[PDB]
């Protein structure tokens, strides 16, 4: 709801 | 002869690529795109057809986990949708027994699955089977002597060194000997009747180590390590050698394809993918 910054997945490198 | 197919993956967003590598002549061929972009999927083959199972479409427009099963026929260069799974499964593992596809673990949003389901191509139907003892995403799966093995992964809290196996005739999972190393997002496959686990993430760092399980001795033993540490790699076997494709190492998205020759216990980098990516689905036919 707060338009948070994306977080890095340490294993896959995807940002979500 | 047979080709190594790689489908999907991730670099900046989930990808739609389907590409085939020919180990005999070192060439790549670009084939028909996936109908929906996918990363964190798994590939397998049944009756000469390539299946792409689960994953997610992670793009700047948002993320959607996938319950999709899609079938590629190399003879037509076309994808065909099949019946979807009961639940979306990102970072799924798959195995084939008696021409049925087992879909193991994976996630749907924050849910980390212990559930397992089985697809029968002749009926285009999925059926739930007994769930694993442990929730597992980024789980390595292989089949040995018609038993299904689920190796490592992440349970929602902890990365795992544990492994379990499923006996279809009893519809029951049991824990086996744990690996020497915690591995989430390893590549797991069967080669010469041993289960190999290559790479992965140990909770702190990506791994280049590789270990193999022998059901006769109930022991995991290290073999030669890969040159490049990686997790969220694709793994497959072609003509008695293991190939690992892509992955992530905490700093970069790998394009490296390394080949393990069990007869010499050595790895070499045999080719590179057309671009770096993690979370690919890979299979050989």
């Amino acid at each position: 709801a707060f338009f948070a910054q994306l977080q890095l997945d340490e294993e896959t490198g995807e940002f979500l | 002869g047979r080709l190594i197919y790689t489908a999907g993956g991730y670099f900046r967003q989930s990808l739609s690529y389907l590409e085939a590598y020919n180990p005999s002549d070192g060439t790549w061929l670009r084939l028909a795109d996936l109908q929906v972009p996918r990363s964190g999927l798994a590939g397998c083959v049944v009756g000469g057809l390539l299946y792409a199972v689960g994953g997610r479409n992670n793009s700047p427009d948002g993320n959607t986990d996938s319950s999709a099963l899609d079938c590629y026929n190399p003879m037509t260069n076309q994808w065909s949708p099949c019946a979807p799974m009961s639940v979306p499964r990102n970072r799924i593992g798959v195995g084939v027994i008696d021409g049925h596809i087992y879909a193991v673990g994976g996630s749907h949003g924050c849910i980390h699955h212990n559930s397992v389901e089985r697809y029968e191509p002749e009926r285009d139907e999925w059926h739930l089977v007994a769930p694993m003892l442990t929730r597992r995403i980024g789980v390595g799966v292989a089949v040995l002597n018609r038993l299904l093995y689920a190796v490592g992964g992440f349970d929602g809290t902890n990365r795992l060194n544990s492994a379990e196996c499923y006996y279809p005739e009893r519809n029951e999972w049991r824990m086996i000997t744990a690996m020497n190393t915690i591995r989430s997002g390893a590549g797991v496959c069967v080669l010469h009747n041993c289960i190999y686990a290559a790479g992965g993430y140990d909770g702190q760092d990506q791994l280049n180590s590789v270990e193999r399980y022998d059901v006769e001795t109930e022991t995991w033993t290290f073999v030669a390590p890969m040159k490049h540490r990686r997790s969220a790699l694709g793994i497959t076997v072609h003509q008695g050698r293991i190939y690992v494709l892509g992955g992530y190492d905490g700093h970069t998205f790998l394009d490296s394809v390394e080949c393990y020759d069990p007869d010499t216990d050595t790895w070499s980098e045999v080719t590179r993918m057309t671009s770096g990516r993690s979370g690919v689905g890979v299979a050989v036919t």
